[PDB]
Parts: C-alpha cells; structure tokens; sequence
C-alpha cells in the first residue's frame, strides 16, 4: 500500500521483480540481507545439478518443483522475503530469472549504497601520489555526491597516462590516444597547408 | 486423473491436465457446463496442455472447470437403430424421439482402409 | 541486464555460507522423495516436448543430423528438419496421434534412406519406399539417400537419343530427348496423366525390342491422388503388362 | 445424409420430405426406414461442422 | 561453463511480476492483516487500451459474461486467457485507468425482450435513447441463443407481402426465410427495407392478430441523423408501433455495433417464441463484420482474409440460423431475416459478401448502373434468386410470374443487339418492347408501398398487353391510371379469394377495356 | 513533486512512452 520508491527506474519483466523486491526489503530493512541470499542461490545453482535441473528442465512437473523450493527453503535462516520470491518464481518456472533478477537488484543497491564504481587502466603499478591525484580528476566526472570507487587494472598497450572505465561513459586521458591523436592532427594540415 | 480448463479463446478451449495427458483426436467432457459441451484435442500445447475444438458453444466456461477424459475419439452410436434418427455430432438424438438403439459404439476418427483392399471394379 | 554485468556473476561473490551448507545436504532427499514423479534425463536421446497437426517438436536429440531419420517409441519415423536452439522440431510419418507429449524419440543415424535397385523393379511402394502391395518385403535391394547431389557440367553430355512417347503430337511437335527435364503442365481433368501413362506404355513397348542397354525403365510418383487411382494404374500396368 | 454445414431450413425439408414420401418411418414401423441423418448446419460452432 | 543454462529467461507468463506481488507483498511482517486484494470474483485492470482492458484476476468469470468496471461502464469478458482475461468495453474507455476494479456480473448479456419494447429506439445493450422514459413492459432475454433445430421448424409456407413490384413478383418472400439485400452505395437497399417495414403497417390492419408483423429495425454503423430521419418517418407513417429501432450508430463502441444484431435478433424472437410473426432487417451488417474484425484485431487474434478472424462466417451464420418458421408445436411463429451487405464497386466476390450470400436463401442484387437507368428499384432481375420460390408466391401472382420472369430472361439476352437501329426482327422487336413494358412497370417511387393484390392487377394488365398500346415512356403514369380506373370490387375481392378466379379474370379483363390510357 | 512528475520511458517515432510512479 505504501511502498518506498526505488532509487533508479529500470526495465521491464525482470527488473520489476528486482524492483519489487528492493522496495519489499527496503520496507524491511534487510536490503543487504537478501543480496547475500540472491549470491548464495547464484553459486548454488553453479554448484549442483539437482537444482538446475529445476530450471532448465520442461519436463518437471509444477507441483514437486513448488514442494521441492518448499522444503528446502523451510529452514537455514532464510528470509521471509527470499522465501516468498522464490516460492513465487517456482510456482511459474521462472527460477532461470534468479540470474537476471539478481543484477538488476545489484544496480538499485548501488544506487542506493549511494556507490558508484570505475576502472583505471594503467602501464605501471601505481604509487600512492599518483592514486590519491587520480582520485581529485575522477571526481570531477561523477555527478553528485557519491562514493566513486576505483579499482586498478594494468595494460601495457597504454604509454602512460590513464584511462577511466566507468562502465557508462570512457575518459581517456591516456598518451598512447595522445600521440594516436597526435598523428591524426598533423596529416589533416599537411593535406592542406 | 481429471484436468481442467486453462484458457478459453473462441471456439477453442485449452485444458491443463496434470499428468497422463489423452491423446490427440480424443474426446473430453466438460463438467459443470448447462448444455453438454464436447472437446475434442487438437494438440498438445507443451507444457501437460491440450488444445481443444470445442463441440458446442463456449459461452459459460470457466478457467478451472473440471475436464475428464474418455480415452477415445468422439464415439457415436451406430447401426441398425440410427435409421430415420438425426443424430448429431457427438451422437445424440435431435430427432426427439428418445434415445438411439446401439448396435455398436465406434469412434468416429479411424484410418483410410489399405492400397490391398481396394475394388477396381467400374 | 547486458552481457558484462552478467558475466561477473560467475565468479563467487557471496561473503556468507548461512544458505548453501545446510541445504546442499538438504537437496538430496527432497529430490529423492520425488523420484517417481521424474522423467529420465535426455541428453543424446530425444524427448516430445510437444506435438500437433503432424508436428511434434522434440527437446533433446544432441547429435541428430539435419535431415536424420528419428523413430519415435511409438514406431512411427520422422525427419529432423529444422534444429532450434534447445528444442529439435521434426515432422511425422503417419499418424501423429499416437505420440504424446512426453514420449521417447530415438535417432537412427540414417539420413533419409529408400530401397532402391533391381528388386524393387514391379513395386508399389509409399514415399518411404516401403512397399504396400504387399507380396513380402524387397527382396535385392539397397538402401541409399534420398537427397544425393544432381550430376554438374562435366558429368552431364548433351541431348541427343529420342524419347519416343507413342503419342503423335508429342513425337511430331515437341519432341522428348532421353535426358531432357519436360513438364505436362495444364488444368485439371486434361489429360496430364494421359500422356504420362502413354509415355510409360509406349517404353514397355520399345523395351522389347532395343537390345538390352535402350532399354529404358519408367517410374511413376503418385503424390496425392487417391487410393483407387493408384489402384486403378495397378491394375492397367498389370493388365497391359509394364 | 451427413448435411455438413448447410442451412438448418433445409434439412427440417429434406426431414419432412423422407417422412412423406416412406424412407424415414416414425413410430413402431421404424426398423424399416433406411435413412440415418447426420445434420451439423450452420447454427453449429465449426468444430461440430468439422466433424459431423 | 555451468551458469549458462540459466542466462536467458524462459517465461512461461507475460504478466509474471503480477502474480510475484500477489506473494511478496505480504513478506512484509506489518501487511498480512487483509492486506491483499481478493482476485477471485474482483478483478485488477492491467492495461486500457482502444476500447479493449485486459484484466487480471477474474477467476470465476464466464466467457462471454458481461462484466462492469467500477466506473460505471459495462464490459463483456470475451478472451479468457490463462493468466488475465481480455475483456471489451461497451462504452468510451477514457474512463478507465490501470489498477480499477473488475466487478463481475455472473450474467451472459442480456436486452429486454417483450411487448413493451415496440416504439422504443435502444442500443445494442438495452438501453432506450428516445427520452421516453426506461422499458416497462419488459422482461431480460440472454443476446447469444442457441439457434433453432431441425424439430423446431417446419415450412415456409405463407408470404411475406413487401409492397414492391420488383421483389413481390420476381424474388418472392414468405414469412420465415433470410433474404439479403446486397448491393453499392446509394443503391436502394435501406428504401426496399424502409417500404417492407411500411407495407407492414399498410396491412397490419386488414389481418386478425396472429397474422400480424412486428418490424423490428437494426442499424448498425450509420450515422445518428440517419436513424434520428429514419425514427421520425416511421412516425409520420405511424409505423413505430410495430417496428423496434435497434441502434448502434458510429460514435457507439464497437462492441455495441458487434452486439447490435444480436440483441435486435434475441428482441425480436420473442414475437417467433410466442406464436408472432416477426420480421427483422439487419442493416448494414458489413459494418457489423468490420466492428467484430476491430474487436477480434485489438485483442491479439490471428487475422485472415481482408484481414478479418476465422469464425467470421460462424459470426454471421449463429445470427442468421434464429430466423426460422417454427412448427405448430412451437407456436407457428416466424422471424424473416433481412440482412444489407454493402459491396465495394461490384465486387461480390469479397469474403463477408460470399459468405452472407452462402448462408442467405434468397439475394436482392441492387446494381448502380441500373439505378441510374430510371429503374428504381434497382433489382437486377438476373442475379436474385429466392429459394423458397413459388412454395410462398401469392397466388395469382403465380399465374404471372412465370411469365414475367420468361418475358424478362429473352429481353435480358435481347441486349447487345438493339443498338442498330435498321435491324429489324418483327420478332426480337415485339420480346424487345415488351421487356421495355414490363421493366418500366416495375418502377416504384420510395415510401410507397403498393398492396399485393394492386401490384397483381397492374402486373396482370402488363404481361397481358392492356398498356401493350402506350408508348415506352408513359407507363408510370398509366400503371395509376390503371389502378385508379378499374373497378373497386376488383381488388376488394383478390385481396379476399386468394387467388385470380375464373369467375374474376372475365371481369377485369373487361375493366381494362373501359380505361383510359395516355396513348394510343 | 515525486508523484506526479513522470520521466519518458522509450520514444519510437511520434510515439511517446512515459513511466510514472
Ligand atoms: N487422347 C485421349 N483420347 C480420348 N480420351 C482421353 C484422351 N486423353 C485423356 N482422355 C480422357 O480424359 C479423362 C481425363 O484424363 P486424365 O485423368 O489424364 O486427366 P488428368 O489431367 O489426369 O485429371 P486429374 O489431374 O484431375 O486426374 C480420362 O477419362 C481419359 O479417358
Ligand atoms: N423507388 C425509388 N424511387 C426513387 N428513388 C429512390 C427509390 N428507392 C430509393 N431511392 C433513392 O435512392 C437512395 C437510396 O439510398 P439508401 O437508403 O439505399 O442508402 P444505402 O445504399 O442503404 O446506404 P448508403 O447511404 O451508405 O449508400 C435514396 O436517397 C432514395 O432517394
Ligand atoms: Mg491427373
Ligand atoms: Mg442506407
């Protein structure tokens, strides 16, 4: 009746499971409670047969599958709002939308950890003055006040510089487009001057 | 043993059944419904679901009405004690002169004969 | 959702083991005490996962050819013509009423084969090459594909011996070579078959009397005619002796 | 006489004009008639005149 | 790698989150005090959309069971599918939003049906829009009825006058047969109609009262002005008393225009359930087709020929099967169908014209290049067949109909043969001119619907060669003249006998000899 | 003014989508 509004909008069919499920646990408060279930039935589906069985399958019957995520989920500590998705999702066969629903709900989180993440490919290990003034360029591109994370990847193709991965948007401040612009620049001048 | 209705679209009735599915070509009973309403399957839908041609009008299904099956194509009563009677469909009298006398019961879907047993006889 | 936030999921990432120790010795039984209510997996065999109009399309059948001969439990064949992602849709040969869903489809390993040679020479067979006349099974036959490849350029000579039909204006206007692809095109009830059965008639004639390699023997394809038609061609190829 | 999917008037006549005229008898003398009529007309949803 | 097998969805469902927050949303601890909505006789709307709602919930609901949002305006439930049901509205759906409520009725649709509906201008859902007040005298009859048997009928024995002389000699129509009116635009159609509901009130008062005709009108897809014109000409003929006007114009939903000759159908049986006779005009019954196609295409069936569904004949053929003689068992009443299908340029060809034209006995083919001939009616007199045929011609229109249509078939094959003026036959002249005499008798004025026994003394003084002296172009006044000069007797006694007598054809064969004709 | 301040949701052509909340 009185839901609490998901902080970023999504798409459709198994997003809104992953945002009904955000506003469930956010009236609950166990939002960081139900990712680590989600995680953990991620890696149980990777880990037995058995259970995948129960979802990519056509030829299992409804009825022991709902009986199945019953009595299994009955104990353990689980949620009741883990409990109830996933008896919702069996009832339908949609346990193959664990996958899907699980990143979306993952990206609201984030949102709402009020975390953004980045990734700094690199030539060299990076020293500790040229991480903490990486961190002042970096903040520049986010929009609000976030908490930026940045993670470390080193590529040897780059001669020097940096180039962030933000996963939406790409600054390349790195020396090898430097020069690959360089070289671009000149040659559309020597054409014509 | 019994399935029920899942989904009424024009003539055409889909009956989920949960396990042992009838075959093709075979007739269900639709119970609960005013006149009696004849299915016959079409197909198989895939998911324990037929697809059923419904004998008369579906005005008055219900999603969940109990269906039960006969194990047979539409059966008909036959022979001697049809003659002068208008039978209908799925075998009854229309005539309103009382039930039909049965010689034998045959279901009305079966094979052409064979290539042997043929007459080229102009 | 895209690709690259779904594919950092296959690394572990839970920082908590409350929910996949206890239920993974939990699983076991709750999946034992439903195994009546089970269905054997298929892997490379095949599975009806539905059927309808002739068309049953089968879950399974990992190592089918295109265009492989799959029988089904219930005896009838069928022919994998289309291969989708997870499903096999093969077509019926007969009467599809008698596979559900649920039934076994067993692969063969046979792209679509007929019995062909000198002893099926006098048959009546179905498009299978079974035959249904019924004086015992093919006796000096062998089986082959069905959709071999046509003979290219260099495998080809030109045109040159006559087919004589025994019909006048075919022989005197447009005249048939012994290698030459000619259609009988009209409308119905015009006499398409007439001179089908005049040319068939005509080469029983000429057969006896070219010396043992002119000899030319005619084959005749029924598609969709009755029973009594193919019957009544039987009986006038009995009867004149073709 | 399947009448597959005809007019309803038509068959009362055909009905009509075998009980006139001797085919179909009505009453204790029926074991002489030699006519069953099989009527699927047009009032019939089609999977009725399907398979009448 | 192992995971995947479960990277892409598989649904089984399209409104899957709909039944995942019917489970949800009561994990919360503080909502499982009826915090839920019931779905089992309520129903939630999932999308509106161009006269089409589809809703979730609605378990218990028939097909085809008329349903009523909490808005106020009515639906029928029709598309039953597994996870929602896909229902209609008869009415504007600007007032429906997502998340109303669906609140089944338990009813198949129903109009009253009774005595009191006669005068009273209704849609194709019951209620009357002539500001006379509600139905009164009424009682509530189901729209969609089982047809008729092969018991419940006899046959089709006495004549249904209509009062113009193209059809009452040529295409003759008796009291129980479905006879279509196909045609062009601006043909006639709606005017041969109008004078077979006039002629009713023309003779109503000459027959006891189970002899009688209760007209009942259905206009389907016309303009308001059309049927506002058409309710104020049958009362100025007086005529409202036997005719009921069923009404679904354009601005109306389309499923009211799909309903509407059902429910003028289910209004106009209680006259054949109680041993009446009725007498019904589907008009416009294309436009029925075309409102049943919008309504089949905006809920998601598979289209076909014009793009219309399949069971567009069933559509057609469950309306058209309710028009029936019953036995004297059932009453000995009588419902006469008039369907109006218009065609586009002639082309008769078309799906929804072969197949009213495959169920219908008889077809009045109304051709556009003979209206504008003069010949108004515009019945093209080789083309309409009437299969009840002489089994319901008045008799004494018999004994000439057979002539005239003879006299009509020679002059039909005279043409491309009378544009050379020097060709003379003496012989192919006399069948030339006497096809001219017999076509332009048959003219008629709109409105003005002749009696039977009029139209067989002015079709007798025509096959007989009585105007055979005039000349081509003065034969619609001299048809008057005719009529007006002869004795009274004449018709006071053909209209009682039955028949034209031995002892009445020396008469009138004399009363043609004391005319005076325009010409000579 | 969160309710009743929708975003647009996908755009084909002259077609408009808006999501509200
Ligand atoms: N040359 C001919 N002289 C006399 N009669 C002929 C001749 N050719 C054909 N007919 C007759 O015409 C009839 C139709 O012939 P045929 O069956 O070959 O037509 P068709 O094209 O095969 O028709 P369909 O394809 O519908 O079977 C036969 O009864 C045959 O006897
Ligand atoms: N007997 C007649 N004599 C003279 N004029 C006539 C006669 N009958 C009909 N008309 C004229 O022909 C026209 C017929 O129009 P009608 O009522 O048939 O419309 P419709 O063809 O049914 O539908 P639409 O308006 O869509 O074309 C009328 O305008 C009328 O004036
Ligand atoms: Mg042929
Ligand atoms: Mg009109």
């Amino acid at each position: 009746l009185k839901l609490p509004t998901a902080p970023l909008q999504l798409s459709g069919t198994s997003a809104q499971i992953a945002t009904l499920l955000w506003q469930v646990a956010a009236k609950e408060n166990q939002l960081d409670k139900v990712q680590d279930e989600l995680y953990q039935f991620i890696e149980l589906f990777k880990q037995h047969s058995e259970l995948r069985r129960l979802a990519t399958d056509p030829f299992v019957p409804t009825l022991v599958r709902t009986k199945i995520i019953s009595s299994v989920l009955k104990d353990s500590g689980a949620s009741e709002i883990t409990k109830k998705l996933f008896e919702a999702l069996a009832d339908e066969g949609a346990l193959s939308a664990l996958l899907e629903v699980t990143v979306n709900y993952e990206e609201l989180m984030l949102a709402h950890k009020k975390e953004v993440y980045c990734t700094v490919i690199t030539a060299e290990p990076l020293d500790k003055l040229e991480r903490v003034e990486l961190t002042k360029k970096a903040e520049k591109f986010v929009d609000a006040g976030f908490k930026l994370v940045m993670q470390e990847k080193i590529d040897k193709k780059l001669l020097g510089g940096f180039v962030i991965e933000f996963s939406d948007r790409r600054v390349d401040m790195s020396t090898a487009k430097k020069v690959e612009e360089f070289n671009n620049f000149v040659n559309k001048l020597v054409l014509s001057i | 043993d019994a399935g029920y209705v899942s989904q009424v679209i024009g003539p055409v009735v889909d009956v989920r059944f949960d396990g042992e599915l009838p075959s093709i070509l075979s007739s269900l009973e639709v119970e609960g419904h005013s006149v009696r309403l004849v299915l016959e399957v079409a197909q198989h839908m895939g998911d324990n679901t037929v697809r059923c041609i419904a004998m008369d009008s579906t005005d008055g299904l219900v999603r969940g009405q109990k269906v039960v099956d006969t194990g047979s194509p539409i059966k008909v009563p036959v022979g001697r004690g049809t003659l002068g009677r208008i039978m209908n469909v799925i075998g009854e009298p229309v005539d309103e002169q009382g039930p039909i006398d049965a010689a034998d019961i045959w279901s009305i879907h079966r094979e052409a004969p064979e290539f042997t047993e043929q007459s080229t006889e102009q | 959702a895209d690709a690259k936030a779904l594919d950092e999921l296959r690394k572990p990432k839970f920082s908590s083991k409350y929910l996949i120790q206890h239920v993974s010795q939990k699983l076991i039984p709750a999946v034992k005490e439903w195994e009546k209510s089970y269905q054997p997996p298929v892997i490379h065999l095949g599975r009806v996962l539905s059927v309808g109009d002739g068309i049953a399309r089968v879950y399974g059948l990992k190592s089918v050819q295109a265009g492989e001969l799959v029988c089904f439990d219930s005896g009838v064949k069928g022919m994998a013509l289309n291969l989708q992602a997870d499903h096999v849709g093969v077509v019926v040969f007969g009467n599809d009423s008698v596979i559900h869903q649920g039934d076994l489809v067993y692969r063969t390993g046979q792209i679509v084969n007929v019995p062909i040679g000198p002893g099926t020479l006098g048959r009546v067979t179905d498009g299978l090459g079974q035959p249904i006349d019924g004086k015992g099974p093919l006796t000096n036959v062998r089986s082959s594909l069905v959709e071999v490849k046509a003979p290219g350029i260099i495998a080809r000579q030109s045109v040159r011996e006559p087919l004589f039909t025994g019909v006048k204006a075919v022989d005197a206007l447009v005249p048939i070579g012994r290698g030459q692809r000619e259609l009988i095109i009209g409308d119905r009830q015009t006499g398409k078959t007439a001179v089908a059965i005049d040319a068939i008639i005509h080469q029983k004639n000429c057969n006896e009397q070219v010396p043992k390699a002119q000899r030319v023997y005619c084959v005749y394809v029924a598609v969709g005619q009755k029973r009594s038609t193919v019957a009544q061609l039987v009986k006038l190829f009995t009867q004149t002796g073709a | 006489f399947a009448g597959v999917g005809e007019r309803t008037r038509e068959g009362n006549d055909l009905y009509r004009e075998m009980i006139e005229s001797g085919v179909i008898k009505l009453g204790a003398e029926r074991g002489n008639s030699k006519c069953t009529l099989v009527y699927g007309q047009m009032n019939e949803p089609p999977g009725a005149r399907a398979r009448v | 790698k192992a995971l995947d097998e479960l990277r892409k969805p598989k649904f089984s469902s399209k409104y899957l989150i709909q039944h995942v927050s019917q489970k949800l949303i009561p994990a919360v601890k503080e909502w499982e005090k009826s915090y839920q909505p019931p779905v089992i006789h309520l129903g939630r709307v999932l999308s509106v959309g161009d006269g089409i709602a589809r809703v979730y919930g609605l378990k218990s609901v028939q097909a085809g069971e008329l349903v009523c949002f909490d808005s106020g305006v009515k639906g029928m439930a029709l598309n039953l599918q597994a996870d929602h049901v896909g229902v209609v509205v008869f009415g504007n759906d600007s007032v429906i939003h997502q998340g109303d409520l669906v609140y089944r009725t338990g009813q198949i649709v129903n109009v009253p049906i009774g005595p009191g509906t006669l005068g009273r201008v209704t849609d194709g859902l019951g209620q009357p829009i002539d500001g006379k007040g509600p139905l009164t005298n009424v009682r509530s009859s189901l729209v969609e009825v089982k047809a008729p048997g092969i018991i419940a009928r006899q046959s089709v024995r006495e004549p249904l006058f209509t009062g113009v002389k193209a059809v009452d000699a040529l295409v003759p129509i008796g009291r129980g047969q479905r006879e279509l009116i196909i045609g062009d635009r601006q043909t006639g159609k709606t005017a041969v109609a109008i004078d077979a509901i006039i002629h009713q009130k023309n003779c109503n008062e000459q027959v006891p009262k189970a002899q009688r005709v209760y007209c009942v009108y259905v206009a389907v897809g016309q303009k308001r002005s059309t049927v506002a014109q058409l309710v104020k000409l049958f009362t100025q003929t007086g005529a409202m008393r036997y005719t009921i006007m069923v009404s679904a114009t354009a601005s109306d939903a389309a499923p009211l225009q799909f309903l509407a000759p059902y429910s003028g159908c289910a209004m106009a049986e209680y006259f054949r359930d109680t041993g009446k006779h009725g007498l019904i005009i589907y008009d416009d019954l294309s436009k029925q087709s075309v409102a049943y196609r919008q309504m089949s295409l905006l809920l998601r069936r598979p289209p076909g020929r014009e793009a219309f569904p399949g069971d567009v004949f069933y559509l057609h053929s469950r309306l058209l099967e309710r028009a029936a003689k019953l036995s004297k068992e059932l009453g000995g009443g009588s419902l006469t169908a008039f369907p109006v299908i218009e065609t586009q340029a002639g082309d008769v060809s078309a799906y929804i014209a072969t197949n009213v034209i495959s169920i219908t006995d008889g077809q009045i083919f109304l051709e556009t290049e003979l209206f504008y001939k003069g010949i108004r009616p515009a019945l093209n007199v080789g083309l309409s067949v009437s299969r009840v045929g002489s089994a319901a011609q008045f008799p004494g229109m018999k004994q000439v109909a057979g002539t005239l249509k003879l006299e009509l078939a020679q002059y039909r094959e005279v043409a491309a043969f009378a544009q050379f003026g020097s060709d003379l036959d003496a012989a192919t002249q006399y069948v030339l001119e006497r096809g001219a005499r017999l076509t332009e008798m048959l003219k008629q004025k709109q409105f003005a619907p002749i009696p039977i026994e009029r139209q067989t003394v002015a079709v007798y003084a025509a096959t007989k060669g009585f105007l055979d002296k005039v000349r081509v172009q003065d034969i619609v006044a001299a048809e008057e003249a005719v009529i007006s000069q002869v004795n009274p007797a004449v018709f006071k006694i053909l209209k009682a006998n039955g028949k034209i007598t031995p002892a009445l054809d020396a008469h009138l064969k004399a009363e043609l000899r004391k005319v005076k004709l325009p010409g000579a | 003014p969160a309710i009743d301040a929708g975003y647009v949701s996908q755009v084909i052509g002259p077609v408009v989508d808006v999501r509200f909340d």
